[PDB]
């Protein structure tokens, strides 16, 4: 009952929050439905389709709110399923959350359009959108590797870009005045631009002989100099989920959370909260300020033990490589050097 | 506490072996080779550390009070806690059979007894089906 | 005769299955035929070479599905050359492959124009374009990478696909009353859409200088984001292609692989099934219920056989890599321990 | 049938040393030292593996009769028998000389003799040749 | 003299072949005359620079037919510089290289020009353009990396192709009757072709609501699946470009070749061809049919050593990585296996 | 004071020079102003905006050259903040810098304009933005990694060129008389250019049944050669990018290091140039023309100190792998060689 | 010849110790000890595999007179023994000091002696000037 | 000058102990074992080769005096010591606590006494905080 509501809470309130394949699916259908009312405003936009629209759209949105406070109330009120949250202050300070914040913020925003407005209206159905991921770890994501690669990444678009210039500058002076296309100096600018960028309106292009000579030296070089950053960040995603599977594959921190854990137990059966435990106070009264001694002793273990694990928690693929690898040789030495002592122990025999 | 540091005081005096205000890991090694325990001199240093925030190499009782008079909701152990849960829990569920957490924590490394693991599968497996609901249970302590 | 009869029906059957090297350079030979049949269907969709289609068409496509029923018999018929289907039953079943069982009903269906009907004539020969294909490893290999790339592909759709919803929304407003090209919100939506994506159909296109301004800053964002997807899958094939030749450099399943077939026919043997041999019988009455004790030890062995080879199926490069790794370090430490326990043995002496 | 049940029950107890109802890995060392192999704690612990379902280190007489009663064609080892003579079969034909197959199964690992890898090309090399048509073999055998 | 005139004939004969930095540069400045002569042909297509034109290129031309049977001659006669062309008929086969052959062909035609030509003549300075690589390992490292992207490779074009296909058919239905640009089949053939292309003419393209609709969807399939196979053979360059450089890393086959050329001069002085030389003679007369026992001791060694020579010539960076990496595994096995032999041996003292 | 002065000189002197974050920050920031400064000229160039250009522009370029003149010469004054540079004459010298010299140029030149002259002012803001980059070491970047693919990026360029050639020629036959688009070679070398480069102006295409069918055959090939080069050097920045960062993971020249200083100060204390210096003087004195032994022992110690600190500067990552794997195995060999002769030394006991 | 045949059956009967007409690896572990050499079994049985061609382990008269008829031009060792000098010749101009080539061909692996190694210089640098032209040596001899 | 040549000299002598006009890799061993130090043969042949620039093995008194008559400024060591520094330089700033270094020059490989390092720390940490400008040092020194 109470027990199993609270659990139910719990449960329900991961459900909201991070599901395995189930309820990411059940969020999908979320976005189904976020996503055509979009494209639905979309064809609200003529009005040659005007007639056919606002129901759909309007009933649909409606729709939308509703289940929109549904998951939200169901968010706040299984925010006490973790443990700072709890009876009313706690989950507050849950509120607190910027994301839950402004979140109800725009709730109440879409509540208040059920009495220009249609502008606002589309740019609603975008902030909505920007709603999907919650976490954001896209975002994250995406800036660890442009980060990562952020010298190279500049060079290139630095470099070409001056290929541009440099590009825009020549044919200006090369068709100027022999093609009314390029007129200014900044309609070159922004022929070349698109130029190099593969995409090829074709309303300005150049018609001198002379032109067209310097142009397509120019090609060879702005084209592949524009495409360089958009292979770049994809073979570095490709690499990083590589190596990602790799530490996936390689944990080894199964003994430090282990004694982690264990010191961690020892304090809490030594944390005189509860004293009616008695199996590792028994333990450590059978193992040998008494108390604060088996206290203490597990305080000092158990802290010592926080910082193995958590040092332990990120051991690496070529990293574990050359440390086992220096060890095992270094090990090797200490190992032949022992054999060398004891042989030679014997040898004085 | 006043009584919470003297009796502080009165432990680490019986830590502190040679009495220079700190506990240098030789006092560590001798100690807990009296409890039975042999630490290594870098298993004595990393407490130390642990403790250690001046960086003398020896526990004053400043450090030993700092770490005594912390808890477990003192300790923001809250994600490392549940990290080493989900190592031990395979599946991901927030559950793993006690007899299992019996066979890692009271037989990895620096393991414990029967009866200890017992009793943490009282308090840590809250419906008491083995399955701990690590996660409860963290946040239960870890808050 | 009878028996090189089968045999060659056998043979013949993974002559259909899948050939080394010639029958698959015979199977190109039919997907020429069937894409060339394709091809001259293309050319019949226009009027000016009609008369000068029919005869080709029609006689070729008439071939066509003469050889694709003989395939067709050979496959059914040599059903048998494996173990499964036999006599009339099991093959039977083998006609309950799902690709059999369609292959077998367009086949019919190719029959049956034998006496909108040109359209389902087009559709029928993309549909036989699909089989070209028979086991679909083509599906499998692409689903593999996809998913195993699932996210970083998601978060890069996603993101630039906002980056268009935003360009489109910023020019609409810059543009829309200016120019006739963007007047609905949908119609920078398209423009947009092909914009990124590096097209360049160039029938709408900016011409506020405040438009021109904004984009180009748009421009080198999503021309990037978009390209993402294709050069991510790339290298993803380029890696998974080196890692699979490097198992293909490693697989040391030798050893299980002869243990396993070992036991097997030490089951075999003990296999009541066949008394009259006696090499493993006499081997295991002379290695010495004894019958069931020969019988039941070589399934305990042969089974412990079955599961170490299936393990052992599957050593990957640096799976085995830090196996040994860690393997050899640990070997060491216990050659060690072993060493000093043996001159500290002797130092008692 | 009742006559293998029963029989496979007296060849349990046989195996069955301690009489349990199970056969323990000690049981197997014990056993098979006798037929003169050294069989390690591992090896006996996979052989209950293998045979034990509910998972308890000790081979029931259940668990030994659903072993016994399967045949290579109750053993899905098709794909499997014909990837391992794919791997020693090294053109890919589908056949390898039985002299090979002798010179790796009857020495390689866990090895046979030269009868009974001789009887092997007998009823393998199906033609005769020495080349073992393999997939022949273990189309006839596993199915 | 003759003497140091033969040996600046084979000096100037690899001068011709491979050189290093200098000759390179060298025929590149080759490559510049002839790429020149290309493009002011190219000039030379347009009536408008005609005048202007016969006399630089037609002298020009004549140039290069001149150095070109200069090298010709030079490679010619310096064919003795290698061991088998000498005198007259070794070179003689030398003339029996078909890439000498041919050039001397096609050099006679150029020459029969002194006295639709112009059409031949593009067609030449083409094929002269082809004899830019003389080895042409260019064509053999693309067909490399290509034949080991094989399967990858076809499974990429043959998908994206059916998107081709597909999203023409559904296109073709959803505006042939209302856009006059599709009219026939094959017109939305041609259209989508070059849309998933990234080409983007322009001159056709949808109107109907209903075909940009399910347009934008295929268009985010094709034109990633077409650009797939660039980013493939780029990153596959890459990598193997890598790997090659690591195999530079790795040669160590200093110790075979040392061997190798050992017993080969073994054998020369055992060679009877001079039984002057006597200092391995009067070596294996002194590190004891005497004579074949020495020559004949020699080429078994030496046959072995030419066999461990080529053999030891591969040897690859995991390839000799695993095999060490078993090797030291297994050697400690047998060292601790000896020492628990030699400890034991003291055992029972 | 004075001491504090010069501290604060040579700290603002790699201020200047190669910020961390901060002052990196502080140059973006001049990169900015310049930037826009740019963008501004390029609205200058049409006169619908000049009125409401010059004021802007004009004062912000003086303001430009300011700071241009203030961190000049912070630079120079901060000039013997180095060791070379002092005085006047040292600095001097540092002035000798080409690029500090054709800066201060390009600098009064700048301050000419005070008083065709925009075109030359375009020019300028040009060659102030190549000013960016100081030590250029992008294009030292790219230079590298394009010469360490010369190979496959020539034979990707020239092959693919030639499938230009090949296809133009082809196309050119095909609809030269049927298109007058298609008149001259040249025009199909324009159109076949730009349509492999996947731009498509589409000014000018096929309209031949005949073309269009061998076009999409030289499509297929072209457009994935010409993209070939920008997957190629994007992949292989992101590999270096990696190994440079694998290289950061592993130098360990500390211990070369530490013995070079250590060396270098026995010298420093050897060195006459201060005898008041003791603590090693007393050292030499104490550790065994006795003033030149040990002087001198320090200069060759401390020489063999410097070539194997600066040996040990690049250990690298497989580099150091093979070493101690080598090491490692071969090391295992002596050590079991000397177990091997510890025992049996033992055995003649 | 006649007379080349039968010298090497001569030469053959001492190397075959057996006499089964064929050369055994412990026919070569006695003869190479004979001259000094200690020849494993891998390199005798690597001295089979290159002269016997039918693949019995014992190198029978028409292999060993195969191999023997055989000249350095009869190799086909230009492109193998230029790649071998080429990696001793590390600057790759075609040269490479006769004391580098001795320091390495007398001291690397099966070493020469020096007298041997003066001897390769002379027929070697041709110049005679240390720096052996070794594509123009090679040429002269794998011709 | 004639002072300084003329005391190299002797001390050549000194350290040419076979008096050959070069000092020999055993002169070394035996010299380095006088003052205390093992120096191993791989050493004094480095030592040589750094001495050494004609590359004889033995080094002679005009590569002894190249090499004494440079200093630190005549190292074009600016680069190489800041390198060094910028290592033992964690934090990138340009100092670095001389506890620290005395910890790891003074402790690392051929490592120096406290007086040795102390005095480094006067002579490099200029204004005497303990955080020696190492750039500033090396350009008072390499310069
Ligand atoms: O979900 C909503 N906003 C939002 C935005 C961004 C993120 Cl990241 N999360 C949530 C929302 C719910 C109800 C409603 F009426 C209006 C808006
Ligand atoms: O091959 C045929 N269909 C098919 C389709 C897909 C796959 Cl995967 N395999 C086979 C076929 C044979 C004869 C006929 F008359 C018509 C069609
Ligand atoms: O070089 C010539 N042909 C050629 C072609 C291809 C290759 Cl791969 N090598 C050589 C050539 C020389 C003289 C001349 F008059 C005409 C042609
Ligand atoms: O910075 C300037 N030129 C420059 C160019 C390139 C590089 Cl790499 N560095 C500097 C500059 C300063 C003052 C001024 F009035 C004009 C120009």
């Amino acid at each position: 009952r109470n027990a199993f509501y609270r659990k139910l809470q719990n449960f329900l309130y991961n459900v909201l929050e991070r599901p395995r394949g189930w309820a990411f699916i059940y969020h999908a259908y979320v976005f189904l439905l976020v996503f055509s009312c979009l494209v639905l405003s979309v064809f609200s936009t003529i009005k040659e389709y005007e007639k056919s629209s606002e129901g759909a759209l309007y009933i649909l949105e409606i729709v939308t709110i509703v289940v929109f406070g549904v998951e939200y109330f169901v968010r706040i009120w299984a925010a006490g399923c973790c443990c700072r949250y709890r009876g009313w202050r706690g989950r507050l300070k849950f509120a607190r959350k910027p994301f839950c914040v402004i979140d109800i913020m725009v709730l109440i925003a879409s509540i208040a359009v059920l009495a220009s407005a249609l502008r606002s209206l589309r740019f609603l159905q975008i902030l909505r959108m920007i709603r999907m991921d919650r976490r954001g770890g896209t975002w994250k994501l995406l800036g660890s590797v442009v980060y990562a690669h952020s010298k190279e990444l500049v060079t290139a678009w630095y470099i070409g870009f001056l290929c541009l210039i440099l590009a825009s500058f020549l044919v200006y002076l090369a068709e100027k005045g022999e093609n009314d296309h390029f007129d200014t100096y900044a309609d070159a600018l922004w022929w070349g631009l698109i130029t190099l960028t593969t995409i090829g309106y074709g309303d300005k292009y150049p018609q001198t002989w002379n032109g067209r000579l310097l142009a397509a030296t120019f090609t060879l070089i702005g084209v592949s100099f524009f495409a360089l950053p958009a292979g770049i960040l994809g073979s570095g995603f490709a690499l990083k989920v590589q190596e990602q599977h790799r530490q996936k594959h390689f944990e080894k921190r199964r003994n430090p959370a282990a004694g982690l854990i264990q010191s961690a137990w020892r304090f809490y059966a030594t944390n005189l909260s509860r004293t009616d435990l008695h199996s590792t106070w028994q333990y450590y009264e059978r193992t040998v300020g008494l108390k604060v001694s088996i206290r203490a002793v597990c305080v000092m273990r158990f802290l010592v033990s926080k910082r193995k694990f958590k040092e332990s928690l990120r051991p690496y693929d070529v990293m574990d490589v050359i440390e086992q690898y220096s060890a095992g040789h270094l090990d090797m030495l200490s190992r032949i050097k022992s054999l060398q002592s004891r042989v030679d122990q014997i040898v004085g025999r | 506490t006043e009584e919470q540091i003297a009796e502080f005081k009165e432990a680490f005096s019986l830590f502190d072996k040679d009495g220079d205000g700190t506990i240098t890991t030789k006092e560590l090694g001798t100690v807990m080779r009296s409890l039975g325990q042999n630490p290594t001199e870098a298993e004595l240093q990393d407490m130390i550390n642990e403790v250690d925030a001046d960086g003398n190499g020896t526990i004053d009782f400043p450090e030993f009070l700092t770490m005594m008079a912390r808890k477990m909701k003192d300790t923001d152990s809250e994600e490392e806690i549940r990290e080493a849960f989900r190592v031990f829990d395979k599946d991901g569920n927030g559950y793993i059979s006690a007899a299992e957490l019996r066979h890692v924590m009271t037989n990895l490394g620096e393991k414990l007894t029967d009866e200890e693991v017992d009793e943490m599968i009282r308090e840590a497996d809250i419906d008491g089906d083995g399955q701990v609901n690590y996660e409860e249970f963290v946040q239960m302590m870890t808050a």
